[PDB]
């Protein structure tokens, strides 16, 4: 699970804080990236931490 | 009198000079320096350059 703006960072060759320190993709990566909104299940009014 | 031999020497030097000169050609890329391309760009676009 990541932020809305960080979906671009889940790609080969992207510089992102999550890209450098959390999940790294190889340059020659083959496969598919799937991103969908999870506001209904992965959010809380008080703050889901 | 000795133009023919000198011409051959000239051609060889000129050919080498041209080949060396060709290293300074962008060839449709942002820069002619490989180190600059690696330093400034990520591998997916650096590979293209």
């Amino acid at each position: 699970v990541i932020r809305g703006n960080e979906v671009s960072q889940i790609a080969p060759g992207q510089t992102g804080n999550i890209a450098d320190y959390n999940y790294k993709l190889p340059d020659d990566f083959t496969g598919c990236v799937i991103a969908w909104n999870s506001n209904k299940l992965d959010s809380k009014p008080s703050g889901n931490y | 009198a000795l133009g023919k031999l000198q011409d051959v020497v000239n051609h060889n030097a000129q050919a080498l000079n041209t080949l060396v000169k060709q290293l300074s050609s962008k060839f449709g890329a942002i820069s002619s320096v490989l180190n600059d391309i690696l330093s400034r760009l990520d591998p997916p676009e650096a590979e293209v350059q």
